[PDB]
C-alpha cells in the first residue's frame, strides 16, 4: 500500500536575506513621477531566487510571513542627503506607476 | 637526530598579500568586474610570504586559525561598500553569474561572509571544515581540492565617489590584504619549483 | 524547527574627524 | 559591519524519496553483459532531482 | 553467516617488485636519467605479486608500516652512492629539474630517505601521513592522490666506478627490491581488471 | 590569530651537503692539501637544502642535536684513513699549520671526532656549547661566531693506495656527506638573500 | 641614553614603540612598524617592494 | 628602583561634525 502520510504539519523557520541595491535617481534621470520609485520588490518567499528560503518554497504549497522587516543597509556618509520612504503595501495590484502627482505618491 | 618521525608543525605568522584596487566607473561595467580579488588560500599562493616559504618544505597543511585582514589606507569620507568570503570549495566559480545580486546574495549566504566599508577594518575568517582533511601544500594540479582549503573573493558592492558627489574613474588603491594565520604542516620535505 | 536559518548582525560604528590626543 | 556568522554546524535530516523504476531486459534486449545492468543511479544527494533532498 | 560489517583486516607480507639497473657513464647525461626506478607504492601496482592479488578483492588500503628493501647483486669492490625516498605526494615529478643537487636535495630532504652503496643493503621506510585518509585500490584513474600513497624513487648520486678510480660504461643490473608490507584493506568487493 | 609569541620550533630532518674527494698523491702536497671539506654547519650555509630554507623564515638558530654523516661511493679494497671533526669556533683554522701531525692531532683531540676509512661510513657528532647561546641563521657577516655553530673539517690522514700497496694518483671522488639534523629556531622572520 | 654610560651592559626587559598621530581621518596610508632584533638585517639591499613588505 | 622615571599619558578625544542641539 505504501501509503505516504496525511499530516499536514506547519514548519516555522526564520532567518535574513538580501533583496537588492537602491539605486537613487539624481536629477537627469528623475523627470517624472514614475522616475522616483526605486524599488519594487514582491515580498512573496519564490520572488528572493538566490535565497534559499525561496527555493524551500517549492518544496511547500502555501506560506504567510508570520513576520518580516526589510532593513536598509547605507554605504554613505553623513554628507550627502535625501528623503526616502518605504512601505511594504499589502495590496500587490495597487501600483503607484499609474499615479502622476508625486504629492498623491509621497 | 636521523629520526623518521612525522608530525604536525603547528606554526603562527602573519603575512602582505597584496593591495586591493577598487573598481572604480571605468573599469565597472558588468558584474565580474565587480569581482576585486579571486585568491584562493592554498599556503603556497602567496609567493614572497613567509607562509608560502615554509610551505614549500613539507607536504601538506591545514589552516587550524586563518583569517583575512583589511587595513585601509583612505580617509573616512570617500564611499564604496565591500563583501568579502572565503569559500570552502575552490571550483565555486562566481564569474559565471551575471546578475549582480544573484551574486553578492550568494556571497552573503557563505557562512564566513563579511561586508564592510573600505575605510574601516574588518577581519575575514577562514571557516574548517569537520573531517580533519589535509590539503597539499605544492601549486595546484589537476584537481584543486586537493590543494586549496579556500578561496578569498572580494565584491565592490557600489560605486566608488569622494568628499563631493563625482564618482571616481581612475582604479585607485583602497588598502591591503594581511593573513593572521596558524597553520599545521606535517611531512618535511622539498617541492619542485 | 529549523533555527537559526540565516542569522545576521549589524553593529553600527561612528566615524568622527580629528581624533584628538 | 554586518558579520555573517562563522558557526560551521550539521544539519542531519531524514526522509525516503524515490529513484526510478527497473526495467528487467527480457530474452531480445538482453544479449550481451551491460543489457544485464538495469540501474545505475549514483547516491549524490545532488543525484535526485525532483526530489527535495 | 551472511554478516555485512566494515572492518579493516589488517595482514602482513612480503612481494618482489623488480631489479634495478645503474645507469653507469654514458647513458647518465643529465638529472632525470639519474631516477633508476620511478614505481608507485601502491597495492594494486605490483600485479604478479600478493599485495596486488590481495587488494584486487578490497576497495581500500591504508599502508599500516612498509618498508622497501634492497637487496644488492653485485660484490663490495664496486661503488655507487644511491638515494630512495617514498613521496607521498605522486604527483610531484623530479623529472622536471634539471639541476642535479636539487634533485638529491629534495630527496635527501624527505623524512622518509636513505643514502648507502649498491653494494650493501638497506630497509627504505614508508612515512604515513595523520589525517587516517584511506586510499583506492584500483588502477590509476583520473587522479592519482585517491589511488597511489606514495611512490618509489631510486636516485644515482656518484658516477659508477670500478676497484679502481675508474668509471664503468656497462649500464648493468645491482640488485632487487624488495617489499616489507603490512596493510589494512576496508571494505570487501571485487574490483575489474 | 594574531598572537606575538615567540616560542622555539624544534624540527626534525636530513639534507645532502656535497660529494667528497680524496686528493691523492700528486696532490696531496702540504699539510692544508690534506683538507677535503672546509664546511660551515650553519642553518643557511646549504642553500638548495631544506635547512636553510627552513632557517631563512626564521632569526636564530640552535643545534639541538645534530650529526653529520658519511656514505662511500667505493669499493672496500681501497683504503684511506680520514678524520672528520666539527670544530665549534669558526675561527680556528688549521690552514695555518704545516706539521701534518699537528693537524691530525688537533683533529682527534677533538671530543667530537672519528676517524674511519673512507670505504666505510660514519656519523660525526656535533657537541654543542654550554651557556645556552643561540646564533644567527644569516649570510656570514662581520663575525662568524654569531652565525656558525660549528665548522667541518675532513682530513686525510693515510695516502690512498689500491689493492697492492700501491698508491693512487688520480684524485677521485669517494662519497657524500648528508646531515641528520634536530634545530630549534626562536624569532621567526624572513632574511633578505 | 646618558645614564647608560654609567653602566656597562644593558637588556631591554620591555620595550613598546607607541605612535603618536598627527592628521584627521581624512588622510589615508598604510604603515608597517617591526622591531628587528638583528641589526645587520638590512631591508635596503632590498629591491623587490613586494619581499620588503 | 628608581620608579616613574619619564612616565607620558595619552587620552584620546574625538572630534565630530556637527555638534547638534
Ligand atoms: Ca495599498
Ligand atoms: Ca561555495
Ligand atoms: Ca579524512
Ligand atoms: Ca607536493
Ligand atoms: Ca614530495
Ligand atoms: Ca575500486
Ligand atoms: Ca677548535
Ligand atoms: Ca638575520
Ligand atoms: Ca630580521
Amino acid at each position: 500500500r505504501s501509503a505516504r502520510s496525511d499530516v499536514n504539519a506547519i514548519t516555522v523557520l526564520n532567518g535574513s536575506d538580501f533583496l537588492t541595491t537602491v539605486k537613487v535617481r539624481g536629477s537627469n534621470n528623475l523627470i517624472d513621477s514614475k522616475s522616483r520609485i526605486l524599488v519594487k520588490q514582491p515580498i512573496s518567499a519564490s520572488s528572493f531566487l538566490g535565497t534559499r528560503i525561496s527555493g524551500l518554497s517549492q518544496f511547500w504549497e502555501r506560506y504567510r510571513w508570520h513576520k518580516a522587516a526589510v532593513r536598509y543597509v547605507p554605504a554613505v556618509p553623513n554628507t550627502l542627503a535625501c528623503q526616502l520612504i518605504g512601505y511594504i503595501d499589502t495590496d500587490p495590484l495597487d501600483d503607484p506607476n499609474v499615479i502622476l502627482d508625486v504629492d498623491q505618491l509621497l | 637526530a636521523r629520526s623518521d618521525v612525522n608530525a604536525i608543525t603547528v606554526l603562527n605568522g602573519s603575512d602582505f598579500l597584496t593591495t586591493v584596487k577598487v573598481r572604480g566607473s571605468n573599469n565597472l561595467i558588468d558584474s565580474k568586474s565587480r569581482i576585486l580579488v579571486k585568491q584562493p588560500i592554498s599556503a603556497s599562493s602567496f609567493l614572497g610570504t613567509r607562509i608560502s616559504g615554509l610551505s614549500q618544505f613539507w607536504e601538506r597543511y591545514r589552516w587550524h586559525k586563518a583569517a583575512v585582514r583589511y587595513v585601509p589606507a583612505v580617509p573616512n569620507t570617500l564611499a564604496c561598500q565591500l563583501i568579502g568570503y572565503i569559500d570552502t570549495d575552490p571550483l565555486d566559480d562566481p564569474n559565471v553569474i551575471l546578475d549582480v545580486d544573484q551574486l553578492l546574495r550568494q556571497a552573503t549566504s557563505q557562512v564566513g561572509a563579511r561586508q564592510w566599508n573600505f575605510s574601516d577594518t574588518t577581519t575575514i575568517p577562514l571557516i574548517v571544515r569537520r573531517d580533519d582533511q589535509l590539503y597539499y601544500t605544492g601549486q595546484d594540479k589537476e584537481n584543486v581540492r586537493f590543494s586549496q582549503q579556500g578561496v578569498f573573493y572580494l565584491l565592490q558592492v557600489t560605486t566608488l565617489l569622494n568628499i563631493s558627489g563625482e564618482a571616481i574613474t581612475n582604479d585607485l588603491i583602497s588598502g591591503s590584504l594581511y593573513l593572521d594565520w596558524v597553520c599545521g604542516f606535517s611531512m618535511p620535505q622539498i617541492n619542485p619549483s | 524547527t529549523v533555527p537559526n536559518f540565516n542569522p545576521i548582525v549589524a553593529k553600527p560604528t561612528v566615524a568622527p574627524l580629528q581624533t584628538n590626543i
